[PDB]
């Protein structure tokens, strides 16, 4: 219609221009969410505990030059300013230990991790730890798009072998990413004291033009040598007691030690779509140079309110939506007053009215602590946002004189001043000036709120707790700090084996408890480090394949439990849903129902006539596979025997439920007519076969020494007691029958007229069957198969010994029995095989519960076999999480 | 299986260790920390003391330690 | 331009040949010009490997 493509043409016009404006200002201006952070400051390790406590009231400058390193005391102490080679003010905070590493853990020799720079271990430490408190497990960033952009300068050198020496003290050590992984750009740069300010602005570009997904940003120090403690001691800069006080009576611009510090950054969109934390927003951010000063260190009023008002500029506000900054103190006679003016001129001129702009520093309260100062910064801000209370320390009551610092509304710090939620939208800044004449300035802005949630548990409901990660850490000792770490004062759930970021694999070692009362933990898996346990799985796994190769087996008659357990049946609804199905296809040919027997229930038929055990076995079979297969646990090369190989095919997807129900239904009543005249014996295969002569009456060979021979009525009943007069581990046997031997006769051909009626398909994994040694395929069983599996006699010791040394491997025999029955025992190390053995059971023969299924597949989960615990818990959320321990001293070359 | 702690104390010498017992035997080589020609000392160390050959090949050959019973 | 790490491969040197396709593939598409149009490149080569 002339009348209708111009309307879509103008339809579609106006959604593309709708579009490109809208991604114009995504790329031009995009919020960046802040979502971890980890720290590392001298005195205590990050988060709260260094902060917001000590935020409250301050203190630090511990001075004590540390004993340690090895820094010659005694000689560069000295009264007189003049000296030429020593140094006043001999206090000044210090790490409490330096010399800290794991090495083994990252995997690093102790050769290499001797000729190290402590900057490099802090860092891989921390940035593990920043990884760990994001709720993103360390090991599932591998192969993404994330990159590090930090900032790191090279403080002194071992002064005093193939390799190394040339590649550690580096400085460009983009190694984090070797180590875990990563493909995005690697970046170390240098712009002295602002150096980590002005890494964080070329992140955020790379987080607006798709390069990156997530952004890694920090500084660190270490101050290995005294170094700049001497140098500026000559330079009559640093001051005695070394208390840096910002605008205040004081001049020192004291060069306080080392910190490390990181955080994580990702796009504000992706966030919340994937689901992650978000703590505060960064918008907007400015860099420039001081220009033609008048010296080569010295502030220039001028340009920090061209980056000032550039930065807000940028951001689209306006210079009276700010109520908090934290300035660059550097408490010193000169840079104080110059930005006190530079903050007046332009956030003043009627600021509001009333609201003064409140002004603070972190270097009056914790230090300069060189490069990683600026970002320490943002670490002060985020918490103010997060507690509603500005930490104001500033300790220093009397302002600077020269400044107007009245008739102004820029109010100092003095006490503390609540910052509660509410209306106008917090929002801070940051500013940052290097002694190279860089400036940069950013703006920081409160996270929008949602936070609803839901309340759940509290029921039964037996819940996994797979160990916090017994990791590659030393094969023991570790396990202690994952004992005591789990110390619950009041809560519940807490899934630490969930998704969340405590995964970590569970590296080598790996362990398990399954309760819904109470901790435990602190039982015999604490002293598991040296001792051991009562009933919780400990395991030695190596992940020799972390994804196993699977297969099951399907062998019953003999089972024969009192019934197959049924909490199990009210409890998981897939079961149930099975057991109702196939009740459902045997329902329109048979009157009994399975879950009635299943049950117990009044008026349900004895477990004694083969015509109910056998089917009621096969409807729990299949059902526990439907379970297994649930958990994600994928077989591929079932090879049960006996009445399971129906089971087995039908698990293959050979048959159809209702093909394999008539199936054994038929079979049984068939074989029904036919009692007490038949009977096996259970045991040498030649000794028995050369015994059996003198009898003109084999069953299966389930071992070396399981061999089960068919037999004949009760004349082997004599021939039994006759063996028994000897040892040869004589036994007892089940129900009455003579399948697998030649006594069957009977019916015979009337059971291929009766049981044709199949459609048989294409396997769709394997459908290995033990009457012959080798694999079946689909569309190739009939009748005449079934009658000679019981028939003929069952090879299904040689065909697991034929599997075990086959190409699949794997030895992760299941056996999904209600009963143990599991005669293989093994017996597969005579197989030229591996060594990494599992066979584990199923549900149990006497205790067997949901709770006795967990404690399986946590037996289970040992070595290498995987499974998702989330299914287990359905609804829920991730609590908290420590990290890892044990480092070691490596003293770093000190002669 | 007399070797093994040959073999062993080797790998500790070679990789600056001094327990020389304190070597997950069932671990690879990349895990336990090893670089480029520290092969080719641990070679020269065990036709030192084997006076075998330098297949040069043994480290891909089987990175685990358990699996050292390739001499002789 | 383009930019990338070579990740997880062998030792801390020795790149992978990977991630040099992957950076020329993203240096080609950033433009959006087909790989048929340069006549000469300038390669980074010293010695072994």
């Amino acid at each position: 219609t002339d009348s209708e493509k111009v309307a879509e043409y103008l339809r579609r016009a106006t959604l593309d221009l709708r579009a490109a404006r809208q991604r114009i200002r995504e790329l031009e201006s995009d919020p960046i969410a802040i979502v971890s952070m980890a720290c590392r400051l001298p005195g205590g390790v990050n988060t709260p505990q260094r902060l917001w406590e000590l935020l409250r009231e301050g203190g630090e400058t511990l001075s004590g030059f540390p004993t340690d390193r090895g820094w010659d005391l005694a000689r560069l102490h000295h009264p007189d300013p003049d000296n030429p080679g020593t140094s006043y003010v001999d206090k000044g905070g210090f790490l409490d230990d330096a010399a800290g590493f794991d090495a083994e853990f990252f995997g690093v020799s102790p050769r290499e991790a001797a000729a190290m720079d402590p900057q490099q271990r802090l860092l891989l430490e921390t940035s593990w730890e920043l990884v760990e408190n994001a709720g993103i497990d360390p090991h599932s960033l591998r192969g993404t798009a994330t990159g590090v952009f930090l900032g790191v300068a090279k403080f002194g050198y071992g002064e005093d072998g193939y390799s190394v020496t040339g590649v550690a003290p580096a400085v460009a050590s983009g190694r984090i990413s070797y180590t875990m992984g990563l493909e995005g750009p690697s970046i170390s740069v240098d712009t002295a004291c602002s150096s980590s300010l002005v890494a964080l602005h070329l992140a955020v570009e790379s987080l607006r033009k798709g390069e990156s997904s997530m952004a890694v940003v920090g500084g660190a120090a270490v101050m290995a040598t005294p170094g700049v403690f001497v140098d500026f001691s000559r330079q009559r800069a640093l001051a005695a007691d070394g208390r840096s006080k910002a605008f205040g009576a004081g001049a020192d611009g004291f060069g306080f030690s080392e910190g490390v510090t990181l955080v994580l950054l990702e796009r504000l969109s992706e966030a919340r779509r994937n689901g992650h934390e978000v703590l505060a927003v960064v918008r907007g951010s400015a860099l420039n140079q001081d220009g033609a000063s008048n010296g080569l260190s010295a502030p220039s009023g001028p340009a920090q309110r061209r980056v000032i008002r550039q930065a807000l500029e940028s951001c689209g506000l306006e210079p009276g939506d700010v109520d908090a900054v934290e300035a660059h103190g550097t408490g010193t006679a000169l840079g104080d007053p110059i930005e006190a003016n530079a903050l007046l001129d332009t956030y003043g001129r009627d600021r509001d009215a009333d609201r003064p702009l409140w002004l603070g520093s972190v270097k009056s309260n914790i230090g300069h602590t060189q490069a990683a100062a600026g970002v320490t910064g943002l670490l002060k801000v985020v918490l103010a946002l997060r507690n509603g209370e500005l930490p104001a320390t500033l300790h220093v009551e009397e302002p600077t004189p020269h400044v107007d610092w009245s008739s102004g509304g820029v109010a100092l710090l003095a006490g503390n001043q609540p910052w509660r939620r509410g209306e106008r939208t917090r929002r801070a800044a940051v500013s940052a000036f290097g002694i190279s004449g860089t400036n940069a300035h950013v703006i920081v802005e409160e996270a929008p709120e949602r936070e609803h949630r839901e309340t759940t548990a509290h029921d039964g409901r037996p819940v996994p707790l797979v160990v916090s990660a017994r990791t590659t850490a030393a094969l023991r000792a570790q396990a202690a700090q994952i004992a005591e770490l789990l110390e619950r004062p009041d809560a519940d759930l807490a899934g630490v084996g969930l998704g969340l970021a405590t995964t970590r694999a569970r590296h080598e070692h790996r362990a398990a408890v399954v309760a819904s009362t109470r901790e435990e933990a602190v039982r015999g898996l604490r002293e598991i480090a040296a001792g051991a346990a009562t009933a919780d799985a400990v395991v030695e796994g190596v992940t020799e394949v972390d994804g196993r190769n699977v297969v099951f087996l399907f062998p019953g008659q003999g089972s024969q439990w009192a019934g197959m357990g049924a909490e199990l049946l009210s409890s998981s609804p897939v079961f149930a849903g099975k057991i109702r199905a196939c009740d459902e296809s045997m329902a329109p040919m048979q009157d009994w129902k399975v879950s009635d027997v299943l049950r117990q229930a009044p008026g349900a038929p004895g477990l004694d006539r083969v015509d109910v055990v056998q089917p009621v076995l096969f409807a729990v079979m299949v059902s526990l596979a439907e379970l297994w297969r649930s958990y994600g646990v994928e077989p591929a090369a079932v090879v049960g025997h006996s009445q399971g190989e129906i089971a087995a095919a039908h698990v293959a997807g050979a048959l159809t439920l209702e093909d394999a129900a008539k199936l054994v239904v038929g079979r049984s009543r068939l074989m029904r007519s036919l009692s007490g005249e038949g009977g096996m014996a259970a045991v040498g295969e030649a000794a028995v076969r050369e015994r059996l002569r003198p009898w003109q009456d084999v069953a299966a060979v389930n071992g070396p020494r399981s061999v089960v021979v068919s037999g004949e009525p009760g004349a082997l009943r004599a021939f039994s007691e006759d063996c028994a007069a000897e040892g040869i581990r004589v036994r007892d046997i089940d129900v009455d029958y003579a399948s697998h031997s030649p006594q069957i006769e009977r019916v015979r051909e009337e059971l291929l007229e009766t049981t044709g009626d199949i459609a048989p398909r294409p396997a769709r994994v394997t459908f290995h069957s033990t009457v012959e040694s080798r694999s079946m395929d689909g569309t190739e069983l009939d009748a005449r198969y079934w009658y000679r599996n019981l028939r003929e006699t069952v090879r299904f010791a040689d065909a697991v010994t034929r599997l075990a040394e086959s190409g699949y491997d794997a030895f992760i025999e299941v056996s999904p029995h209600p009963v143990v029955v599991q005669a293989v025992e093994e017996a597969v190390e005579e197989a030229d095989g591996a060594e990494d053995a599992v066979v584990v059971g199923s549900l149990h023969r006497d205790g067997g519960d949901l709770s006795a299924f967990l404690r399986s597949m946590a037996t289970a989960h040992v070595s290498g076999v995987d499974i998702r615990w989330d299914v287990a818990l359905p609804g829920a959320a991730p609590f908290a999480l420590p990290t890892y321990p044990f480092q070691r001293k490596r003293y770093w070359l000190q002669p | 299986e007399n070797l093994l702690e040959l073999v062993a104390n080797a790998v500790a010498e070679v990789l600056g260790h001094e327990s020389a017992a304190e070597i997950n035997v069932r671990r690879a080589f990349s895990e336990l920390g090893l670089d480029s020609l520290n092969a080719m000392a641990l070679r020269k160390r065990l036709s030192a003391s084997t006076g075998l050959r330098l297949p040069a090949s043994l480290v891909f050959d089987h990175p685990t330690v358990t699996a050292l019973a390739q001499h002789t």
